[PDB]
RNA sequence: UAAGGUGAUAUGAACCGUUAUAACCGGCGAUUUCCGAAUGGGGAAACCCAGUGUGUUUCGACACACUAUCAUUAACUGAAUCCAUAGGUUAAUGAGGCGAACCGGGGGAACUGAAACAUCUAAGUACCCCGAGGAAAAGAAAUCAACCGAGAUUCCCCCAG
RNA sequence: AGGGUGACAGCCCCGUACACAAAAAUGCACAUGCUGUGAGCUCGAUGAGUAGGGCGGGACACGUGGUAUCCUGUCUGAAUA
RNA sequence: UUUUGUAUAAUGGGUCAGCGACUUAUAUUCUGUAGCAAGGUUAACCGAAUAGGGGAGCCGAAGGGAAACCGAGUCUUAACUGGGCGUUAAGUUGCAGGGUAUAGACCCGAAACCCGGUGAUCUAGCCAUGGGCAGGUUGAAGGUCUAACUGGAGGACCGAACCGACUAAUGUUGAAAAAUUAGCGGAUGACUUGUGGCUGGGGGUGAAAGGCCAAUCAAACCGGGAGAUAGCU
RNA sequence: GUUUAUUAAAAACACAGCACUGUGCAAACACGAAAGUGGACGUAUACGGUGUGACGCCUGCCCGGUGCCGGAAGGUUAAUU
RNA sequence: AUGUUCUAACGUUGACCCGUAAUCCGGGUUGCGGACAGUGUCUGGUGGGUAGUUUGACUGGGGCGGUCU
């Protein structure tokens, strides 16, 4: 899953941590 | 000797009465069949 | 019921087939999971019962678009 | 429309009417108990018991209307929890139940045939379930054809056992 | 036509052919008012967890067969004139 | 009727009256008959039309070969002296009939299998809430190692009600689709009983007999698949 | 005590007692496509299953077969790739 | 590819708060587990627990024996 770091990953890393914690958003 | 029919009006009405028939879809189908046949007495109630 | 809230995937029927081609009825169930989705626009978690396929749909389309579809179908969340 | 009439078994009684409110026929209205989706709560159907509001009362009571549930929408209110959201309340709109077939969909046998039987058959039939309409469904080519062409869907006869 | 009448009726009776009729409600087909629906013309645009694939099933007259095509429970996954 | 064979003491029929079994549809073949004839005939449909239109088709006038293909021939084979099938028999459409096919397919008849319902008012187990057990015995623990006295245990004892059902006789088109009479077992308990409740059919329940689940049980009843199928009578 | 209501009441079933065995609790186990519910508002001195059947004296030898329990060197072996 | 650690998916039939008159359910807070468990699809094993069935004929009755070209 492509993400923009705000602070390619496994979909679960994005879905359940990075995006909810406000650390990234999808590309 | 004790025979099979031992009448109780309360048990009769609870087992087979109008409201017992109306309480389930299959009981309502009984009433629909008996209305379609043209029964004078739909249930044991009356 | 075993229904994906995103895709509407539900149990379908088919056959088990033996080596001797004996057919017995079976079901195929969706790969359903209850999952808490972060909805940034509401600052809230929304739990959906979703197929694994529905989770890929959410990843692609985004949770806001999917929940918009859910509201317009009368699908309560 | 009328010289007759008050449905039947079914006579009688007491009457109504004969130039037009006798009766009879048709249109539109009025009335329309109780049970039943039954909907104010309950219930062993045709019963038992309420709340609220008006109005009447001769103080004993009395009448009438409203009060189900769900969905949607709107307003107001409103947690854990800050904003909130869930929740709550009221109003409006709709639904609900029934019905022979036909129709679309979700499920789906077995006997039987195979001269046994398991693949296969019976058959996507019977049956159960959901939903609709006067019909339904389908439908305007990511279709066929064969280098020539056709031009959505549906139904009938062929092609062909 | 048909039915009735004390046996079998064109002319006894009720009808029948034919010719007419609506205060009221209502179907329909027109015409003409009114509310919303908004024609036409240049210029774009052209349906993605989709098509396709692997696994399991089902549907196609077609039983997996050398098996196209359709549907999809599961895992994937394009090009987009 | 069935049989090698029936007066047969094999089957069926008490009698009468009424009803009761080779059908229908569509395909296909053959026969008869009618029409037309190297042709015959139309289907749906159009038509107010039993008319008329409609020849899409179908059958026939050519076969041989697996086929390409060739064609009164063709196939076989490298090729036939040959050999196989063909060539010198009129068909076709109605109408009637015989047979066949698919359909319940001459009629009646299973035991069963499947699907959806109805049933625990009988009975089995359980749940809740009420009731019942005359009369008479025995004398545990305990109490005040043994004595007296006291005490009142028990799936304890004898025995009515009550619950059962061991034996015999009767009855067996019964008084009764399970009883009556004389005797018999339990009778404070793992007891018995009223009312109500719960468990549902490959399911229940069973101190277990395949017992019981409404006079039905090695898979209830009712309706449906259904005219199941029946090489049998 | 129980049993074949309606030809069997028994030596059959049950039984207290005994043993094996499972079960650490969201127990095993059972009814349920599931949610749940029983087990149990119990917790190994408990609960389920199995066999035996008061009590007394006892209960010998066999683990090759079939189960069950434990093991994991080696062989073989699925989808998948 | 195995192992440790982590928390954020997921589990909780621990505690507490709220909806709330509620021992269901949901939301919240927190503890404990934790990428395990569990579920879907696929797949090997096991599977009279359950189901559909098969289990020949001749024969001096049938069976047993014998036989079947
Ligand atoms: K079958
Ligand atoms: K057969
Ligand atoms: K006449
Ligand atoms: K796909
Ligand atoms: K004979
Ligand atoms: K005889
Ligand atoms: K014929
Ligand atoms: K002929
Ligand atoms: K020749
Ligand atoms: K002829
Ligand atoms: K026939
Ligand atoms: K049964
Ligand atoms: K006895
Ligand atoms: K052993
Ligand atoms: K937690
Ligand atoms: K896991
Ligand atoms: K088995
Ligand atoms: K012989
Ligand atoms: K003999
Ligand atoms: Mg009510
Ligand atoms: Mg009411
Ligand atoms: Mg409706
Ligand atoms: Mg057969
Ligand atoms: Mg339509
Ligand atoms: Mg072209
Ligand atoms: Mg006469
Ligand atoms: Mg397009
Ligand atoms: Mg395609
Ligand atoms: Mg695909
Ligand atoms: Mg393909
Ligand atoms: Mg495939
Ligand atoms: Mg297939
Ligand atoms: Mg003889
Ligand atoms: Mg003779
Ligand atoms: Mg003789
Ligand atoms: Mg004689
Ligand atoms: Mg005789
Ligand atoms: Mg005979
Ligand atoms: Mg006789
Ligand atoms: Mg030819
Ligand atoms: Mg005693
Ligand atoms: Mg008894
Ligand atoms: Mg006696
Ligand atoms: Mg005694
Ligand atoms: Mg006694
Ligand atoms: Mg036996
Ligand atoms: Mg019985
Ligand atoms: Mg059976
Ligand atoms: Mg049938
Ligand atoms: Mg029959
Ligand atoms: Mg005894
Ligand atoms: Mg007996
Ligand atoms: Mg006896
Ligand atoms: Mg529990
Ligand atoms: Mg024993
Ligand atoms: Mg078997
Ligand atoms: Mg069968
Ligand atoms: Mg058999
Ligand atoms: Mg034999």
């Amino acid at each position: 899953m492509q993400v923009i770091l705000l602070d390619n990953v496994k979909a679960g890393y994005a879905r359940n941590f990075l995006v909810p914690q406000g650390k990234a958003v999808p590309a | 000797m004790k025979r099979t029919f031992q009448p109780s009006v309360l048990k009769r009405n609870r087992s087979h009465g109008f409201r017992a028939r109306m309480a389930t879809k299959n009981g309502r189908q009984v009433l629909a069949r008996r209305r379609a046949k043209g029964r004078a007495r739909l249930t044991v109630s009356k | 019921s075993r229904v994906c809230q995103v895709t509407g995937k539900r149990p379908v029927t088919g056959n088990n087939r033996s080596h001797a081609l004996n057919a017995t009825k079976r079901r195929f169930l969706p790969n359903l999971h209850s999952h808490r989705f972060w909805v940034e626009s509401e600052k809230r978690f929304v739990t959906l019962r979703v197929s694994a396929k529905g989770m890929r749909v959410i990843d692609k389309k985004g949770i806001d678009t999917v929940l918009a579809e859910l509201r317009a179908r009368g699908e309560k969340y």
